């Protein structure tokens, strides 16, 4: 044991266990110590898996600021493709773009991530060209697409969703918390803290009495309230809401129109009867709202104290002072004033 | 095993053609309004649309005349008190708590109940069981033993349950 | 600039004044949108009937500036017939879109840029907000009157301003941004066939 | 390229701004620092010298000022005879936006797609801490000053200004109509479009919901 | 070109483990510094024993009065000296490349640039310093020209009207010119 | 030593890195006692909030400042909207963690992350961040453990 | 693998001298700051108190800790950087267990000047002509509404009071006494005049002017 | 616009005091005083402060105008404006509802050698008692309370100088005197 | 025992690539050339150094290959000499493309003329690399 010395730092230290810190901004000195590492650890044996750690913001700044190059995340990509012993990739803080490509390149069930790790993805950016000729653009045009190309198919295969897909997500900043990478392809487990330390940090909050008097009830009993009378100031405009609906169903009733014929007409010959489709085009229906609740019991509130309407019938000829040159708007036999 | 959470057990497993309507039918409203999540209240959705169906037919037995009427009831308070918020697009329909153990509920009914396959009243059985039916028709006193009893008498076999 | 430019260009700004043909050039800072609504203002104390034509040729601006210029336009007397030359881009094209309907021109070799505000937010996360919100007013702002004046709707203008959307004068007529181009006959040059 | 002038092309083609005051026009743009709440200050009291009993309009596009040249002009509107009417355009950047509010009342107005703000005195602490004292003795006199002001023109109570000033504040000029700062909007020809911020108080009432939106623009993307 | 190749027993740095074996890489342009560490080590090299000096040139160009005085220690050296040139020998490189082992020990790889020029300079003043200066580089321009004359064979005359510009050659030109005298191969 | 002492004194770095620092002493299997000299800023508090309960020590002097994550981002209205809706997601995630590290309700903690918060140490040990008063024995004990 | 574990003087005598100077100073105890409290300082300190008070025998072997900083602000009397980073050095330096000598070879100036009262009665040195001075704390420049700088001036009240508290158990005065003396503006303090109030005790032992030793040989 | 007014003998002192600007100043008064002598000009102080030596300029060519100089402070009158303000004509001093007057000594320095900073400490030192011996006079308050006050940094109200005695008289008759 | 050059070079200098392809030809032993991501002109060059028949590309790597460039400041006649060493150097270059593609050496100049890319199968179907990784 005295033979092999103890490490002389920490990438050494990690290093030993076969693990990649990938922990920098995808730069070419990051990249090529990468590639040496992975080389490196195939090479010791190519059975025994390696574990990478990514806590990395691609190839640009999190600013915006383009650091590297689309490439060297291919060059990292591929020799990760290259390398043939198994490769688990636990997401670490950061995993953005190409560092999220990295993230999704392991092998597959065992990339993860830790519970609040953020993995971004977005479309490649490149540093101003310097007002070059028509071809030169067309040309560094046809460059950046095909290294977009290549990003999207190395994402597709970590992924397992379209390339399609995949450049319509992309167009903006895609931002994922593990639930949402786990989802979507990204990762396939989470990291879940420690099952010991947290029953540990329960019982201790209990038996030391400081989650009971220390404050917190007062202020826990305050935020139940509050949720419960937001949740019923929600629930008042959604009532609201319903009451405006059925005003404009109660005035909407008085009415004659041939213009419903034509919707008949229109629509196939199966939903010649009113057949919906399964759809967005989804009619929620109000009237039905027969609750007949006998549980829900309004509190010991008074709204004695709003006036007696004078009561007014619409079945009168009298009309608002407005300007209308329609002529076809007759009275009907519900609204002589129309 | 989670396994039972899959597409084969939904289409594999030997189901009638009732319950596997009703699930196909939730499965169908979860993606139509955009929030591909099945809730329990869809399930119930499903049973009542099959007015045809023996398990909406008990639900008439039991009291629940108004069956479209039933449908929009529900269909009004899953926009209301629960809701139809459109997510953005999940690839695969994922199922609730509630619905993914009513749809192991029902099995496991059909298993004690002798019928080799998943029945649409072992279904709404499982719903009664979670409360469903009661915490949506609470003034027709419609519980989960009652519908108990009311689904021995109509297939008149008594079930034994753990 | 060389002076002898500047001092030769404010004599034909000057003439043109008088002819009543306010312009709109570079970008519409806070300083050139103060100096249009003065124009504006004047023309309007002037003569309350005649047109003015306005001269569009800009490659950007501000959009508070551009809707100082956009406010004034629509609250003057005479009508404002927005000409574009060369390049309404991002704010002069929304000026050109707001000119008097029927009365927004271009030549034929111009490009009319459309799209969405650019802008930055900073401060913690309680600022970006309120700034976020400021930058998102002002896209839904503009994209409603682009509705307005284009016919188009306005999920079709907001898919369509999402990136820089470059347009000839053609297709700003078949689109709505702009309602005539000003050419004048040329010679149909005989081919031997 | 800096700026291009018309001159109006009178018998002596004067400068086009030269003009406008003369016609009691006075244009406040960029910070109203202390050069420009001197220039405003002059204007308005030369205009009153040759006329004092004629309307001044003032034109105000301007991204805020220095808090003392702000109130200096402030001030000077208030200390002067003839009736001074504000017009806001583009924006108003809170500390500007005092000058819109002090048009005299009925005569205060906005253009209809300005950008009103309202914020508490920002100002900044630094040294030993009798310097930080100072500080924080100048920003509450400046927001006291400010408060009571805002108070003297909208009538606002001091409450409502405490949650109108906690943080930026960007308002429409419906916000400025409903809460005082300004009397009159300046539309188009018959414009009458509802902008966002009005959308959602639509929706916070309960008039439109995410089924039935109305004719708005669609704010369900927030 | 950093990794520390391994030595007799132990790691050492690339180019101390060239000099270790009597081979100087020059690679900059000539400047103070550059010149410095070379004259130092060709000093201290033939120190150790006199045995030769190759010395492999990637020389861009460089300044007139370290080049002198790099070639003057390399000539003042008791252990002959060969010049290789790999990559490119532009200037005073193309100078070096001309100092080293008359009797045919400089060589070039086959797609080496070589490039030779009167030896530029700059320098004001009063009127009578502007002479001195003048006239100093006039003797450099001279010095440098008897030196690569009486190295390629040429005529002093001929280099002084051939060099007024640039010259450039490839590796054939270069033995038909006499600057070198044989081209590396893969033997 | 089945203990890992993590020794804080930083006056800010981005809140991401004191989320990736709880998580990771929050899924090391071994303890850990975290203790406060001078200052614990955003992510030092992070940090501090994230060792194991009950060994969380600040010293008398000690101040815990948290603030909300504060971010800078250019361009498109709809780029600038996008990092508006992840700033507020992580400013919940802040929020939420030091909820559940000192069981206040996230309301309380999302309240007071609205502006910089400054904590002395019996204001810091009363709102839960840390946990005991650093006395000199602690760590006499400390590093006997290290070298026990 | 082996815990290797640091061996002290007692027995690491026989590994020879250690190469640089700093190694040097802190195998002697002595811990120098000559250079204002950065967050370095702050780091490299906190690191040799731990290392000191690690493996001590008897640690009653004193730390010396000669100061040439002007503390936490720069020589222009604008801040340079906090109050924390004192705290954070002073805190370290009271978890050790050996008596905290202090000295100034130059200057100790508005944090170094308490952390040098803050060594042990009768053994504060000072170089004859160290100059030594009490300013109150100072702040750097952040913008924002008044309660922004209502909460610095708070912060500030509670710096200038832990000096105060500091000083008053230094110098055995009145605390509000010795925040009105050093801390309420920029006081100078010779040799003569910081041992008047005692910020200082002694000079550096063995100290002997030259032409005093000429006039006694 | 600066025209008339200069006309109807108003003169603005406006920003920064300097140098030229004092010189430009003291013109203008010298003008207006050679033009016509019996007939007052008024000085309007909109000032953050400026040099010590440009604005005794200013205040000796305020003193030396046989017409009554009245000064009108708006807005800022900070350290050297306020003081001119204080050197009006004694009644004839006004200032707006809500303009901030601050009173305080002036900064500097020296370099080199440090006899230079001992001249440069004993010519600030001059700057203090020659400015805070006038203050005293027209403000009629004890010198020694004089020199405590031009030592702290503070504003003050029109409300608060008009008790101080810098000012006399508030445009707005204390109706907007906000604080 | 065979030289094993890894490539990722989004760019360099032209002249820079001939170096390093005369060195790799030196060494007798065989050299192994693997591109990964990019190999732009001068670490084309180097990825066209490599043995015949041990010169690899990978599925997504991109080959750049252009003629050399240059600035040149002096009198007219300066400019015409600099010039001539340029048009030599984008000979030079041609010539080794030939060699390793065995293509017409006038078409490999048209091809330098602009920016020139190439995916992995076009790289192996120009003559640069032999196989895909």
């Amino acid at each position: 044991d005295r033979r092999k010395p103890p490490p002389p730092d920490l990438p050494s230290l990690l290093f030993d266990q076969r693990i990649v810190y990938l922990g920098m901004p995808l730069v070419p000195a990051v990249t090529e110590l990468m590639v040496a590492e992975l080389l490196y650890l195939e090479k010791q044996g190519a059975t025994l898996p390696i574990e990478m750690l990514i806590n990395s913001s691609g190839t640009t700044r999190q600013d915006g600021e383009i650091l590297s190059f689309d490439s060297e995340g291919v060059a990292l990509t591929s020799t990760m493709g290259f390398i043939k012993n198994p490769i688990s990739t636990v997401n670490m803080g950061l995993a953005v773009g190409w560092s999220c490509v990295v993230l999704s390149f392991g092998r597959k069930g065992w990339r993860k991530s830790l519970p609040h790790s953020l993995a971004m993805i977005q479309q490649p950016r490149v540093p101003p060209t310097g007002q070059r000729q028509a071809i030169e653009v067309h040309i560094k045009w046809r460059e950046v697409l095909d290294y977009k190309r290549e990003l999207l198919r190395m994402f597709s295969l970590g992924t397992g969703l379209p390339v399609d897909k995949l450049d319509a997500d992309m167009q903006r900043p895609l931002y994922m918390r593990p639930q949402d990478a786990l989802e979507y392809g990204i990762i396939d487990e989470i990291i879940e803290p420690n099952e010991d330390k947290a029953e540990k940090a329960a019982q201790y909050w209990i038996r030391s009495g400081r989650a009971e008097s220390e404050g917190r009830l007062e202020q826990w009993q305050e935020y139940l309230s509050l949720q419960e009378e937001y949740a019923l100031k929600d629930s008042f405009r959604k009532v609201m809401t319903q009451d405006l609906r059925a005003a404009y169903r109660d005035t909407s009733s008085k009415l004659l129109k041939n213009s419903s014929r034509n919707m008949e007409q229109v629509q196939e010959f199966k939903e010649r009867l009113p057949d919906d489709m399964l759809t967005e085009n989804d009619e929620v229906r109000l009237p039905f709202s027969r609750d007949g609740v006998k549980l829900a019991i309004l509190n010991a509130e008074c709204y004695a104290e709003r006036n007696i309407a004078r009561q007014v019938a619409a079945n009168k000829v009298s009309v608002p002072d407005k300007w209308r040159a329609a002529y076809a708007a007759r009275p009907a036999p519900a609204a002589p004033a129309a | 095993a989670t396994a039972t959470a899959a597409p084969s057990e939904l289409d594999d497993v030997g189901v009638s053609a009732a319950a596997e309507s009703i699930i196909q039918y939730a499965i169908n409203f979860a993606r139509a309004s955009e929030t591909y999540e099945v809730h329990s209240w869809m399930v119930l959705m499903g049973i009542l649309k099959y007015e045809t169906c023996t398990a909406a037919k008990i639900l008439k037995s039991l009291g629940l005349e108004d069956l479209y009427g039933a449908w929009n009831e529900v269909l009004w308070a899953l926009n209301v008190c629960d809701g139809l918020q459109p997510r953005s697009f999940v690839t695969d329909i994922k199922f609730a708590d509630r619905a993914f153990k009513v749809i192991t509920a029902a099995s496991d009914f059909a298993v004690w109940h002798g019928k080799d396959k998943m029945y649409s009243e072992d279904v709404l059985m499982a719903l009664a069981a979670g409360g469903v039916l009661e915490d949506l028709f609470p003034d027709l006193n419609l519980s989960f033993e009652r519908v108990r009893k009311a689904v021995e008498k109509e297939s008149g076999r008594r079930y034994q349950l753990p | 600039p060389n002076p002898l430019v500047i001092e030769r260009f404010q004599g034909v700004v000057s003439q043109l004044f008088q002819q009543r043909i306010v312009r709109l050039g570079g970008a519409v800072d806070d300083d050139m949108a103060n100096l249009l609504v003065a124009q504006l203002l004047y023309l309007d104390s002037v003569d309350n009937k005649r047109d003015i034509t306005m001269y569009v040729n800009s490659p950007g601006g501000s959009v508070t500036a551009g809707m100082a210029v956009f406010d004034t336009m629509r609250h003057i007397r005479p009508d404002v017939s927005t000409c574009c030359i060369g390049l309404a881009a991002s704010m002069g094209a929304f000026i050109l879109a707001s000119g008097q309907a029927g009365k927004r021109y271009s030549l034929p070799n111009s490009r009319i840029m459309i799209h969405q505000p650019l802008g930055g937010a900073q401060g913690q996360a309680t600022d970006i907000e309120i700034q976020a919100n400021e930058i998102l007013h002002h896209k839904l702002t503009l994209n409603g009157y682009l509705a307005q004046f284009t016919g188009q709707s306005m999920e079709t203008i907001t898919k369509d301003t999402d990136r820089d959307f470059f347009m000839s004068p053609q297709e700003a007529i078949e689109y709505g941004l702009v309602d005539a181009i000003i050419s004048k006959p040329q010679m149909l040059q005989s081919r031997e066939v | 390229p800096d700026i291009q002038i018309g001159h109006g092309e009178d018998a002596i083609e004067m400068d086009l701004y030269r003009y406008l005051l003369s016609n009691r026009i006075i244009f406040i743009g960029g910070y109203i620092n202390d050069k420009m709440a001197t220039q405003i200050v002059g204007s308005l009291m030369a205009l009153e010298a040759v006329d004092e009993n004629e309307d001044i309009r003032i034109y105000i596009n301007s991204p805020g000022g220095q808090p003392y040249s702000v109130l200096g002009v402030v001030d000077a509107m208030q200390s002067i005879k003839p009736d001074v009417q504000t017009v806001a355009l583009g924006a108003c950047y809170s500390y500007a936006s005092l000058v819109v509010a002090a048009g005299t009342k009925g005569k205060r107005y906005a253009m209809k797609n300005t950008r009103l703000m309202m914020t508490q005195p920002m100002g900044g602490s630094q040294g030993d801490i009798y310097q930080i004292k100072a500080t924080v003795e100048e920003l509450n006199a400046l927001y006291q000053i400010f408060s009571r002001y805002y108070m003297k023109f909208t009538g606002m109570n001091q409450d409502q200004i405490e949650q109108a000033t906690c943080r930026d504040h960007f308002m429409t000029p419906e916000q400025a109509k409903l809460e005082g700062l300004i009397d009159e909007i300046i539309r188009g020809k018959g414009d009458y479009t509802v902008p966002p911020a009005i959308v959602r108080q639509f929706r916070e009432v309960g008039l439109v919901d995410d089924l039935t939106p109305g004719p708005f623009l669609k704010v369900d993307c927030n | 070109c950093r990794p520390p190749g391994q030595r007799q027993s132990e790691w050492v740095d690339l180019w101390e483990a060239y000099t270790y074996q009597k081979v100087v890489f020059i690679k900059e342009a000539i400047t103070e510094d550059v010149a410095n560490n070379m004259i130092a080590l060709t000093l201290y090299l033939d120190s150790l024993d006199q045995k030769r000096i190759y010395y492999w040139l990637n020389v861009p160009g460089g300044d007139v009065v370290p080049t002198l005085a790099l070639y003057d220690t390399m000539q003042y050296v008791r252990s002959k000296t060969a010049t290789v040139c790999y990559g490119l020998c532009l200037g005073m490189g193309g100078f070096l490349l001309t100092a080293g082992g008359e009797k045919g020990y400089r060589f070039a790889m086959p797609h080496s640039i070589l490039m030779m020029h009167h030896p530029s300079g700059a320098s004001r003043g009063q009127a009578s310093e502007m002479h001195i200066e003048s006239r100093e580089l006039v003797r450099m321009r001279d010095y440098l020209s008897l030196l690569t004359s009486n190295a390629t064979g040429q005529p002093y005359d001929r280099v002084i009207r051939e060099l007024s510009r640039n010259k450039w050659m490839d590796p054939k030109q270069a033995i038909e010119y006499g600057m070198i005298d044989k081209v590396l191969t893969t033997p | 030593s089945k203990k890992v002492f993590m020794i804080i004194n930083s006056f800010g770095g981005s809140v991401g890195n004191g989320i990736t620092v709880h998580d990771a002493l929050q899924f090391i299997k071994a303890g850990s006692l975290t203790l406060a000299l001078g200052v614990a800023a955003s992510a030092a508090s992070l940090a501090l909030a994230g060792g194991t309960i009950g060994e969380r020590y600040v010293t008398e002097g000690c101040h815990t400042m948290i603030h909300q994550p504060e971010g800078g981002l250019n361009g498109q209205a709809s780029d600038i909207w996008i990092d508006s809706q992840e700033i507020m997601k992580i400013r919940l995630d802040v929020a939420e963690i030091y909820s559940l590290s000192t069981y206040r309700p996230r309301h309380k903690i999302l309240r007071d992350l609205d502006r910089d918060f400054y904590l002395t140490a019996m204001e810091t040990i009363y709102y839960g961040l840390a946990d005991e008063i650093a006395t000199n024995e602690v760590m006499h004990s400390i590093v006997e453990m290290t070298n026990q | 693998y082996p815990e290797g574990r640091p061996l002290f003087l007692p027995e690491a005598e026989r590994f020879g001298n250690p190469p640089d100077l700093p190694s040097l100073l802190l195998q002697q105890r002595v811990i120098y700051i000559s250079m204002p409290f950065l967050p370095s300082v702050t780091e490299l300190v906190v690191a040799q108190c731990y290392y000191l008070d690690f493996d001590d025998r008897n640690r009653q072997r004193p730390i010396y800790v000669y100061l040439n900083s002007t503390g936490c602000i720069n020589d222009k009397g604008q801040a340079i950087s906090a109050d924390n980073e004192f705290y954070a050095i002073w805190a370290a330096l009271g978890f050790t267990r050996a008596p905290l000598y202090t000295g100034v070879t130059w200057k100790a100036q508005n944090q170094a000047a308490v952390l040098l009262s803050a060594g042990q009665k009768g053994h504060r040195y000072s170089f004859p002509h160290a100059k030594i001075s009490t300013a109150p704390p100072v702040m750097n420049r952040v913008f924002g509404q008044a309660v922004d700088a209502q909460l610095q001036a708070n912060e500030l009240d509670y710096a200038t009071k832990y000096y105060a508290a500091i000083l008053a158990r230094s110098t055995g005065k009145d605390l509000e006494t010795c925040q009105k003396q050093y801390l309420s503006r920029k006081r100078y303090f010779s040799v003569k005049e910081a041992y008047e109030e005692g910020l200082v005790d002694k000079l550096v032992p063995g100290f002997m002017l030259n032409r005093f030793r000429k006039m006694q040989k | 616009p600066f025209g008339l007014l200069l006309r109807q003998r108003i003169v603005f002192l406006g920003g920064e005091v300097e140098d030229f600007g004092a010189d430009a100043i003291i013109s203008q008064l010298l003008l207006l005083d050679s033009q016509d002598p019996t007939k007052d000009i008024k000085i309007f102080i909109n000032s953050p402060g400026g040099s010590v030596t440009a604005g005794m300029g200013i205040y000796d060519a305020m003193m030396l105008c046989r017409a009554d100089v009245n000064t009108y402070c708006f807005g800022l009158a900070a350290s050297m404006g306020a003081f001119l303000l204080g050197a009006g004509k004694r009644g004839k001093r006004n200032s707006m509802p809500n303009s901030r007057i601050m009173i305080h000594q002036p900064l500097g320095g020296a370099s080199g050698q440090a006899v230079d900073i001992e001249i440069q400490a004993k010519e600030i030192m001059y700057h203090k008692a020659n400015l805070n011996r006038i203050m005293a006079d027209y403000c009629q308050q004890p010198l020694s309370k004089i020199e405590e006050d031009t030592d702290r940094d503070r504003y003050m109200s029109p409300l608060e100088a008009k008790e101080y005695g810098l000012i006399d008289h508030i445009i707005g008759g204390e109706e907007a005197v906000f604080n």
